[PDB]
């Protein structure tokens, strides 16, 4: 994977839960926790607030599996047969049909 | 290579959060769950392994709990 | 200041020498120290770098093999012979291969077969070793008091192995010494630095030195000669009669999943900041004053400018406003019920509250403790003090169980350590500290290489076996096993 | 992205508001709210900060509140020296800054 | 005292690109955070992005997203923004204002004061 | 490779599933990228190697 | 991420070699015999609670060498 | 609630999984089964689809 442009959303302690506009795209991998807050941060009250950050997600490498029915699978079968052939000809795979 | 030792071996303690501390519980559990849900018939068979190791039953119930703890690793 | 949002806190109240206080710092949290008639301290432990770390060991995660070749004798003749076989660059591997009457040789025994193939890495993740020296931890210190809501007031100390002991000059407080022992804080020449690509972290010696890649010791330049040059190379067997090499993937996130339970670190520059840690200092607070005693009492009307607000903890912060012009003169200010008679209930964390500055509307924060209780926020002297109604949660019995709790998880953190956050001194907390040792060395020896699905299993495993073990054997067991569970179950 | 009135015109020696209406991620959620004074050609000055509280050099006829949306900055005793553009500020939840419009103050 | 000065004014024509600098005294710049905003003429005040000037982190706007690159030297205490494909619209006064990084090294929330000293400005000209 | 149904359908990883068209979209997602909690003020994501 | 079932597991049975056909048994044996080396005390650990698991010898033995293969794998 | 333009997707027997395009905007209601398919429906396999 490869990861991008992160944003982040906070929130103070006595409010909803952190929103950022790019969690309603499909293309973004967004996780909420809670953070310390406070009067100091900037907003006041103490308690627990809410941390929304995303990250857009891309694939550089991929990875395929395909399906095999039992049909559609030819085996070629080699036949030889002993008698007039000499040595040279154990390994020769050539215009045989002929 | 194969091996490639574990960290959480050596796990080093502090009051922050280590490298992947959210996956062990689930990791473990998940491997487990995963082997017994497509295998069922080995349950059967550690069953009666168990069953016949060990005389009284928490010991059997032990025996069993370690089988098939100890197959889905092939530890 | 500095400690009060923070939600990881601990008050270290009290001072049995007049002098010096054991205390242990954290990275997490924060710590307030406040003694008889000394003015309420915040340390923290903000930063620890670490710089020119020496090189050891790097190892390949990624690599890549060149031109492969190969040689085949008849079954009848000595060994297949590749130049390249005395070349340390390449891989070489010899098996046996179905010969004869086919491939030009007569007999039909099997011949032997070797296959070369040049080595070359990418990637090279490195390990670097932490000495005691070239590390370096930084605290930061507020003082309670005059300070506003949002410097004479804050100090910043630098302490390395080269110079364990500092003085935080105050202007007006006096001065803050602090004689620390960093040598033995993390417990550091058994922790490499490791990184792979712009990532960094907080690794064990054995994990280190027991990883199987590619690798070689010392600094790199060059075209380095690795060591062991497999398990990134695989010599895969044809129909019998050819083989074929591969190389295994870039070993990358392989690692990553092994590193689990290994500190993140974050490099700027040559200096690498970890984030996680632990020191501990002793304050010596004997040249600490009180700046605002001899200070008149200010007579004028007080506003509160925000709200009191409540901490995590149950201390209120208040910030106030000040209307008259007496320069600096000392906040009076106290937590009472009923207002006819004023008797000052609870405790007030902050100094004999002041206001420095001499203007028309000043500013003033000040923390207090207050009873569990509803109580009012008294401030003023008579007439015109303003008040606010504040209603406090908890009972005292619910504070001594989190207190017990907040004690649990800092012995499961900091092992014997734990014994030197409130260290004064006595011989109860010597003898303590000395059996936790002991019991601790024990404890690290047998169990300790276990990682929270071991620890749990053992543990429910001990608790069976020692309720029914029938001797005097089962307290041993049970006691293990709170031992180990409740060093799950802290997280 | 802060809705502040146009223009605001008083004479000297009485008292004057300028207020300045945001939504509940910037001014509504935080007390990141600060004012900023500019006379033509200068820079722009930080008045006020954390809503009401105010730096050292700054005389004390300026004061702030805020309620629900809406933070106000109040001029008691205006003075000569005060027809400048005055600015609203604030740090929204996302991490960014927004401004105000602008108010032109004319003491007259 | 603490004091940014920034270049002289500059006149570009539509397509070229600024590079605007801005010289801090006074003050350690390792440890302070620089903003860069864009005033039009008699209208509102543009926050354009910031800079982390002790570890290098930047934050641009939405607004320019994709046409501003901010850039620090330490060692000359110098902080640079550099503007791309201009319009006349991007005709305005840029200023630079500090900013306190948190004791940690990282800018995550701001200190409440934020723009507590600025630049005097310069004026870019599109025309 | 020749792979076992049920080995490759019990994968931890973001997969799409079939039909590729456009832009991709990942379907997991939370077995690639790590989401470190620093100090109590913060957060940082990171993706395995 | 970090299960990634094995496929030894629904091992395909040929003539042919498989992938990694010469790094199964070394590898859970080195992973054993490593973790062992590492941490030695839980050798005692486990034989105490083998010792006191299980009536007869063979099964404290069986019990023993179950609790030093579940313990590598934290299975 | 208010539903609106439904669409739909599918796949023969022995294929991947249906993937409708709008499955990657968070706006859509999606769900996915199986369906009797075969021969006679344009497929020719006779499994579920």
């Amino acid at each position: 994977a490869s990861i991008s442009d992160m944003a982040s959303d906070s929130r103070c302690p006595t409010q909803g839960e952190a929103y950022l506009d790019k969690q309603s795209d499909t293309q973004y991998v967004c996780k909420r926790t809670l953070v310390d807050r406070g009067w100091g941060n900037g907003c006041g009250l103490f308690g627990k607030g809410s941390l929304v950050t995303c990250a857009k997600f891309a694939c550089s490498k991929k990875m395929t599996g395909k399906s095999i029915q039992p049909e559609n699978l030819e085996y070629r079968i080699m036949l030889s047969v002993h008698g007039s052939q000499h040595s040279g000809m154990i390994v020769n795979d050539t215009g045989h049909e002929t | 290579a194969v091996t490639l030792p574990s960290h959480s071996t050596r796990k080093l303690q502090t009051r922050s959060q280590t490298w992947l501390e959210s996956r062990e519980y689930t990791k473990h559990l998940i491997r487990v769950e995963n082997w017994i849900f497509r295998n069922p018939g080995f349950a059967l068979a550690a069953a009666a392994i168990a069953w016949l190791l060990g005389s009284s039953t928490s010991q059997k119930v032990i025996y069993l709990v370690m089988i098939l703890l100890i197959a889905p690793a092939y530890s | 200041i500095r400690c009060i949002g923070v939600s990881n806190r601990d008050f270290v109240e009290g001072m049995s020498g007049g002098t010096w206080v054991d205390v242990v710092l954290e990275h997490g949290g924060c710590v307030t120290v406040m003694a008889q008639d000394k003015p309420t301290v915040d340390i923290e432990l903000v930063t620890t770098t670490v710089s020119n770390m020496a090189e050891v060991r790097s190892y390949c995660y990624e690599a890549s093999i060149s031109d492969m070749a190969s040689d085949s004798r008849c079954p009848t003749q000595g060994e297949a012979y590749l130049d390249k076989q005395s070349d340390t660059q390449y891989v070489c591997k010899r098996t046996l291969v179905d010969r004869g009457w086919g491939n030009g040789c007569g007999l039909f025994g099997k011949g032997s077969l070797v296959t070369c193939a040049k080595f070359a890495c990418s990637k090279k993740m490195t390990g670097k070793s932490i000495q005691p020296e070239n590390l370096e931890y930084r605290i930061m210190l507020s003082v309670h008091g005059s300070q506003h809501s949002g410097d004479e007031n804050r100090a910043k100390v630098e302490i390395t192995p080269n110079s364990p002991r500092a003085e935080a000059t105050l202007g007006g407080f006096g001065s803050l010494g602090l004689d620390c022992e960093p040598r033995t804080g993390l417990d550091f020449s058994d922790l490499y630095y490791l990184t792979m690509n712009n990532k960094h972290w907080l690794v064990h010696k054995e994990w280190f030195h027991d990883i199987p890649l590619p690798w070689h010791a010392g600094a790199d330049t060059g075209t380095p000669h690795w060591n062991n040059k497999e398990a990134l190379v695989e010599f895969k067997d044809a129909h019998a009669k050819r083989q074929t090499v591969v190389v295994l993937g870039s070993q990358e996130g392989a690692v990553h999943t092994a590193l689990a339970g290994a500190l993140e670190a974050e490099m700027d520059g040559a200096k690498g900041r970890l984030s996680s840690g632990h020191l501990k200092c002793r304050l010596k607070m004997d040249k600490l004053r009180l700046k605002g005693v001899s200070y008149s009492l200010c007579t004028a009307a007080f506003t509160f400018t925000k709200i009191p607000a409540e901490t995590l903890h149950g201390t209120v912060t208040v910030e106030v406003q000040y209307a008259g012009t007496d320069g600096p003169c000392k906040v009076p200010a106290q937590m009472a019920v009923d207002m006819q008679t004023l008797t000052p209930v609870g405790r007030l964390i902050t100094a004999n509250p002041v206001i420095t500055e001499s203007t028309e509307n000043s500013k003033m924060m000040l923390e207090l403790d207050p009873p569990f209780g509803d109580s009012y926020i008294v401030i003023g002297v008579g007439e015109k003090k303003i008040t606010h109604h504040w209603h406090r949660s908890g009972s005292t019995i619910g504070k001594a169980f989190e207190a017990t709790v907040r004690g649990a998880k800092r012995m499961a953190v900091l092992g014997d350590t734990a014994w030197d956050f409130g260290s004064v001194g006595g011989a109860l907390n010597s003898l303590g500290k000395g059996i936790h040792q002991i019991f601790g060395a024990a404890f690290k020896s047998l169990f300790g290489g276990m990682s929270w699905f071991s620890q749990i299993l053992i543990g429910t495993l001990l608790m069976w076996l020692g309720l029914n073990t029938k001797n005097g054997s089962i307290s041993l067991m049970c006691l293990a096993l709170g031992g180990v569970l409740i060093f799950l179950s802290t997280a | 992205a802060l809705t502040q009135p146009a223009s605001v015109s008083g004479s000297p020696g009485q008292s004057i508001t300028i207020s300045c209406t945001g939504t509940s991620s910037d001014v509504g959620g935080f007390n990141y709210v600060s004012w900023f004074q500019q006379h033509p050609g200068k820079a722009p000055k930080l008045m006020l900060y954390d809503v009401t509280s105010r730096p050292s050099g700054v005389s004390s006829r300026f004061s702030g509140s805020k309620s629900g949306n809406t933070a106000s900055l109040t001029i008691s005793g205006l003075q000569a020296e005060d027809e400048a553009d005055y600015y609203c500020s604030s740090h929204t939840s996302r991490g960014t800054w927004v401004f105000g419009g602008g108010t032109k103050l004319t003491v007259l | 005292e603490v004091q940014l000065v920034e270049s002289g004014a500059e006149v570009k024509k539509p397509g070229a690109s600024v590079k605007v600098s801005c010289k801090a005294s006074g003050y350690t710049f390792t440890s302070y955070a620089m903003h860069w905003v864009r005033q039009a003429p008699g209208q509102r005040l543009e926050w354009m992005g910031w800079i982390n000037a002790g570890n290098g982190n930047t934050k641009y706007s939405q607004k320019f997203q994709d046409r501003v690159t901010i850039t620090r030297d330490t060692s000359a205490s110098t902080a640079y923004m550099e503007l791309s494909s201009l319009r006349s619209e991007d005709t305005a006064i840029y200023y630079c204002a500090r900013d306190k990084v948190d004791d940690y090294g990282d800018y995550w929330f701001p200190t409440l004061w934020y723009f507590d000293y600025w630049g005097q400005g310069t004026l870019v000209t599109v025309s």
